[PDB]
């Protein structure tokens, strides 16, 4: 009887651990968020181009962190929430993350078109911030409809209940289907277009002669390398996972535990977008730093 | 219990058959959310378990014949 | 036994997974438990005709 079941694996170690650590982000980034908001929209003058971005940012982020303390305590128990939050809830994550990865993208097509274009009549039409902001959230609802579409608790044996998908009886093919959506809007689309525009605004850079040349380049891999850092372990897991259900890479119990805890630190590490974005893009600026002292008196 | 943000099949190779007076149970499993084929498992008396192959002709009598 | 007032009817379509238990130390009489897509648990008549179809049913697929 060489054929067994597979049974999964669970440590408690890695479960409690994990709730302090979404706890410690939820403060940080509560509290990051509101100071960029409350720096912003507490004086109305020099509202730049830049500021509706970051406006739009914050409350992203801030949105998304708001449903952190609910999917840690599922971590812990699973899902005994009910169904009709495992659609709200996971809507609101979802809506919010394609929001804020696609802000990161217009913020750097910004860029590229205030330091390349600076000269030419192209960089005229940054001053679209306000509907393309629009776009970009209406953009992240449409992609975020299969999520409400499709997500109920499922009660299993093995496991507690779970925010899982029930798209029918060939749900694990179609699943797979819909992961398309945020490895291609979500990881490679935005990567794409970060990485042109910042590809060529730090050509431009490294041939001006300014004297604040040298911390813009800085900022500017800042910003790539904590994308990258956040964001492309956990779809290297994700395409891994793919792969393997689709037998192109051999399937053993091992190997279908290394990836169960391999995704668990992974979703960790990514959900810190939501507290350096304060810091990265808005906290590195004089007019944020001056501002946030003013306002204090 | 564990907590799962994957859900998988619990069966990876299957058995033609199994000598019906060994078997203290067994669990179907329709297809479903966390799972494209059916699966059936068989609890031993041993404590151990077994996978078994719904397409089977053997493993279809062997529920029967429990259910007498 | 887990099973004393077995059920006379259950949604086919409802019934996410049936387990089977046989005779044994622990209760002398065959149970038949099956697990719907809600979480609750409902124990199926072993002796019904219908509750062979829907076993028979699910194997099929």
């Amino acid at each position: 009887l060489d054929a067994a079941p597979c049974e999964p694996e669970s440590l408690e170690i890695n479960k409690y651990f994990v709730v302090i650590i979404y706890a410690l982000v939820f403060l940080l980034s509560l509290l990051g968020n509101s100071l960029v908001m409350l720096v912003i929209l507490y004086s109305r003058v020099g509202r730049s181009v830049t500021d509706v971005y970051l406006l739009n940012l914050a409350l992203a982020d801030l949105l998304f962190a708001l449903t952190l303390p609910i999917w840690a305590a599922s971590k812990v128990n699973g899902w005994i929430f009910g169904t009709f939050l495992c659609k709200v809830v996971s809507l609101l994550k979802e809506v919010n993350f394609y929001s804020g990865i696609l802000l990161l993208a217009c913020i750097s097509v910004d860029r590229y078109l205030a330091i390349v274009h600076a000269t030419r009549t192209l960089t005229q039409k940054r001053y679209l911030v306000k509907f393309i902001c629009l776009s970009i959230w209406g953009l992240s609802l449409l992609l975020a409809l299969p999520v409400l579409l499709f997500r109920r608790t499922v009660y299993s044996s093995n496991v507690s209940p779970a925010c899982y998908e029930d798209m029918g009886n060939n749900t694990a093919n179609w699943r797979m289907l819909l992961r398309i959506l945020p490895q291609s809007f979500g990881f490679i689309v935005p990567l794409l277009i970060m990485l042109f525009c910042y590809g060529f605004t730090l050509r431009t850079l490294f041939k001006a002669h300014m004297g604040q040349k040298h911390r813009a380049m800085r900022v500017i891999f800042a910003v790539v390398l904590i994308f990258l850092l956040c964001w492309l372990p956990y779809n290297l897991v994700l395409l891994a996972d793919t792969l393997m259900r689709t037998q192109v890479i051999q399937e053993t119990c091992e190997r279908r535990n290394h990836i169960d805890r391999a995704l668990d630190a992974t979703e960790i590490l990514g959900i810190l977008h939501s507290c350096l974005n304060p810091l990265i893009y808005a906290f590195i600026g004089q007019k944020f730093r001056h501002g946030l002292l003013k306002i204090l008196a | 219990a564990s907590v799962a943000t994957e859900l998988r099949c619990q069966c990876l190779q299957t058995l033609q058959g199994i000598h019906p007076k060994n078997i203290q149970s067994v669990n179907v499993k329709s297809p479903g959310p966390h799972c494209a084929q059916t699966e059936v498992i068989a609890t031993l008396k041993n404590g151990r378990k077994a996978c078994l192959n719904p397409a089977s002709p053997i493993v279809k009598k062997i529920i029967e014949k429990m259910l007498n």
